[PDB]
């Protein structure tokens, strides 16, 4: 997506029915930063959310 | 230790460990002195058998 929210007014989506894929954002790496918290960056997508 | 990334799983663990230890030790510290004053009891009743 080409248009992402305005800070001054952004709203928060929730995200259910999915397959995780943190493993793949981070392989395809199209984002430059991807820093983790509590979820190793480094591919970890055998959690359940 | 599956969660976090092995450094940082290792501060967490860490103050885990700390209270889980320090958790024991109260209990083990506690039983020790109770125990005591049941084998002074069991001296009791065998002085007064």
């Amino acid at each position: 997506a080409t248009r992402f929210a305005s800070v001054y007014a952004w709203n928060r989506k929730r995200i259910s029915n999915c397959v995780a894929d943190y493993s793949v954002l981070y392989n395809s790496a199209s984002f430059s930063t991807f820093k983790c918290y509590g979820v190793s960056p480094t591919k970890l997508n055998d959690l359940c959310f | 230790l599956s969660r976090l990334d092995p450094p940082e799983a290792e501060v967490q663990i860490d103050r885990l460990i700390t209270g889980r230890l320090q958790s024991l030790q109260t209990y083990v510290t506690q039983q020790l002195i109770r125990a005591a004053e049941i084998r002074a009891s069991a001296n009791l009743a065998a002085t007064k058998m």
